[PDB]
RNA sequence: GGCGGCCGUAGCGCGGUGGUCCCACCUGACCCCAUGCCGAACUCAGAAGUGAAACGCCGUAGCGCCGAUGGUAGUGUGGGGUCUCCCCAUGCGAGAGUAGGAACUGCC
RNA sequence: AUCAGGAGGUUAGUGCAAUGGCAUAAGCCAGCUUGACUGCGAGCGUGACGGCGCGAGCAGGUGCGAAAGCAGGUCAUAGUG
RNA sequence: UUCGGCAAGGGGGUCGACUUCCAACCCGAUGCAAACUGCGAAUACCGGAGAUGUUAUCACGGGAGACACACGGCGGGUGUAACGUCCGUCGUGAAGAGGGAAACAACCCAGACCGCAGCUAAGGUCCCAAAGUCAUGGUUAAGUGGGAAACGAUGUGGGAAG
């Protein structure tokens, strides 16, 4: 029923995440990168996470959220190639 | 008023410090409000015996660095581990 | 540019650093080469700074 | 990310900011009704008109009714079209339906917005 | 030996206990030991009881380090049995320059004779410090 | 109080002082309109009474958070000795301690 | 037991193991309602390999909404040949 | 997870007060964590510019072997520990010969066509054994020439401090 044995986190296997979409090349508005699911907001390049900063770039495409609270889950403001 | 001789810390490092400590000398820093903080090299033997005399921290020590006094008061003293000696001491202009 | 001259021998030197010098065009002691001052060139000379004597 | 204080009060709208346009705020006081055409990045007011200013024209009755709310909408919008704005979204933070805010919006469209 | 602590089984009790001395005035004297070492509560008691049984002249004798690290043993076959709590009870961790026993006393040292008796009970060459 | 500019060191606690211009509290619910049980919500109307919640100013830095002057442990990377272990070269540098900041700026 | 006041970011609760998320809420109460739609593609699982799954479109059209929009079942990772 | 003070509860002893003990809370001083953390490296790593390398990078097809490794170093997890099990990085044993280490798979230097001359590496220079029984200075007497430990030591020498 409950949970016992004063223990912390619960484990299993190896993570199933990747680094798809380095971004500096074309990219249709879709989930750039993969780690955890369910998240929206970013509609372009919005790599911004606590640290030395983050980035992405060039690619004119309406929308394009991130994975979730990970590699810059925050939603910055627009960005395209330079001249789409 | 304890009169002590000293110099200036040019090669600020642990290696250079160990070469001085071996010759009986340790680093120190002096600060005083509007006065610019200064790092100097004090005599080990002299200070060690003077710092033993309680009044050391309450006096207006007359530190003569190279060729001129500064006048300061002792704040705190960092001691050495494995070999009981002076490692670094803080000073405040008075 | 900078003139690089191999002062140290190949014996004892760490690999890769050896490949670096073999890169600059030096494969024997005494040999000298002229490398223009550019980002990479500076990095390599830095890795072989111990084995050679550079100056512009 | 966490929900900002403004998001907790849901008075703001991030979905209208993803487009990059302007808003049409409708403030209402038990005495007067205000309307503005503010643009993103702070409180940039391009054009605005108060029901009290409607008196400058020739308003006689009270300024806290529905017919007055529609009069202000036509004024704020008329000045907006004179500014250079065409489209705008309705932003009525906290209010019911068919109220004075709807009369303000219906008035804005009547002008050309 | 990774520092173990809680979330474990209940073992034995402290052979130690008597903090001794009056806790009305806090001082800064001491008896430092040059070198890191693990001392079990069973040893701490012998050393502590040695000096306390000598400093009958006065008091103000206090200890700063307490045994908190658990250490088990597996007396049996092997495959089965990680480690139970036997003779090897709580063990304290002493640093190369840590003060274990400090007695609030001004130059009237009648405890140096006491600390000497204890210094011969704990494994590690300790030295008497006035500061 | 109105009207702008810059536009996250403005988290969270605490002190003094002023305005009957402005503004909420407040007061009243005839009616539009509205509450599953309650004009409290919701919506309308008037201004008897304050500034007590706001606001304008201004004084403490507690605690959070963001920068700066002083320094040792800690830690890469490559050769030395030594029973283990420790040392040297070279790129940097814990926490404790001394100070900084409690908005800014134009117009009526 | 319940009712009134105060303190209280939240340690509650959120179906299920654990971590992570959340309070003028993704939690509670109430009302209403019910997208678990059809068709077809692009992408994701170092290094090729199916079923299955998921994120993101388009075409038409169901439900709810003022609308953007939200569903391809239950916040995500076990409940299958 | 240490100590002091205050308030509330329970038990025992003498009096409805006091004393003692235990548990929870708050404040000022005392201590910790492989599944904690306000902080935070080095470092490993994606992409892009400045060396080195060139038909490489890459595509397709044919034939494979192979899935009982081991050791040193560094970082480990388990274990009392092991010429212990079990991982990770790297260099080697396996194809490292040659040289030193007395002899010696993985310790140090170093990596080979033949023949020839020269100079060095490691190491070594009293003799066996090629090369100084070399120079300045100091210490030890024990032949110590170093298992040899925890521990002990006015055997003896050097340096600093009251």
């Amino acid at each position: 029923a409950h949970k016992k044995a004063g223990g912390s986190t619960r484990n299993g296997r190896d993570s199933e995440a990747k680094r798809l979409g380095v971004k500096r090349f074309g990219g249709e508005s879709v989930l750039a990168g993969s780690i955890i699911v369910r998240q929206r907001g970013t509609k372009f390049h919005a790599g911004a996470n606590v640290g030395c900063g983050r980035d992405h770039t060039l690619f004119a495409k309406a929308d394009g959220k991130v994975k979730f609270e990970v590699k810059g889950p925050k939603n910055r403001k627009f960005i395209s190639i330079e001249a789409e | 008023m304890f009169t002590i001789n000293a110099e200036v810390r040019k090669e600020q490092g642990k290696g250079a410090s160990r070469r001085l400590r071996a010759a009986n000398k340790f680093p120190a820093i002096i600060y005083g409000g509007k006065e610019a903080p200064l790092a100097i090299e004090l005599d080990h033997d002299k200070v060690m015996n003077m710092q033993a005399k309680a009044e050391f921290y309450s006096e207006v020590l007359t530190i003569v660095v190279d060729g001129k006094e500064i006048k300061v008061k002792a704040q705190d003293v960092q001691r050495h581990p494995y070999k009981p000696k002076l490692q670094h001491i803080d000073f405040v202009r008075a | 540019t900078i003139k690089i001259t191999q002062t140290r021998s190949a014996i004892g030197r760490l690999p890769k650093h050896k490949a670096t010098l073999l890169g600059l065009g030096l494969r024997r002691i005494g040999h000298t080469v002229e490398r223009e001052d550019t980002p990479a060139i500076r990095g390599m000379i830095n890795a072989v700074s111990f084995m050679v004597k550079v100056e512009e | 990310k966490k929900s900002a204080r403004i998001r907790r009060a849901t008075r703001a709208r991030r979905k209208l900011q993803e487009l990059g346009a302007t808003r049409l705020v409708v403030h209402r006081t038990p005495r007067h009704i205000y309307a503005q055409v503010i643009a993103p990045n702070g409180s940039e007011v391009l054009v605005a008109a108060s029901t009290v200013e409607k008196a400058i024209a020739e308003q006689l009755k009270y300024t806290g009714n529905k017919d007055a709310a529609a009069a202000v909408g036509k004024a704020v919008a008329e000045r907006a079209l004179e500014k250079g704005i065409k489209d705008v979204s309705f932003d009525r933070s906290g209010f019911q339906y068919h109220g004075r805010v709807q009369a303000l919006a219906d008035a804005a469209r009547e002008a050309g917005l | 030996q990774p520092k173990r602590t809680k979330f474990r089984k209940m073992h034995k009790g402290r052979n130690r206990g008597l903090a001794q001395g009056t806790d009305v005035s806090f001082g800064s004297f001491g008896l430092k030991a040059v070198g890191r070492g693990r001392l079990t509560a069973r040893q701490i008691e012998a050393a502590r009881r040695a000096m306390t049984r000598a400093v009958k002249r006065q008091g103000k004798i206090w200890i700063r380090v307490f045994p908190d690290k658990p250490i088990t043993e597996k007396p049996l076959a092997v495959r089965m049995g990680k480690g139970k709590g036997n003779v090897e009870y709580w063990v304290a961790l002493i640093q190369p320059g840590k003060v274990l026993y400090e007695m609030d006393g001004v130059p009237e040292e009648l405890a140096r004779e006491a600390f000497k008796l204890a210094a011969a009970k704990l494994p590690i060459k300790t030295t008497f410090v006035t500061k």
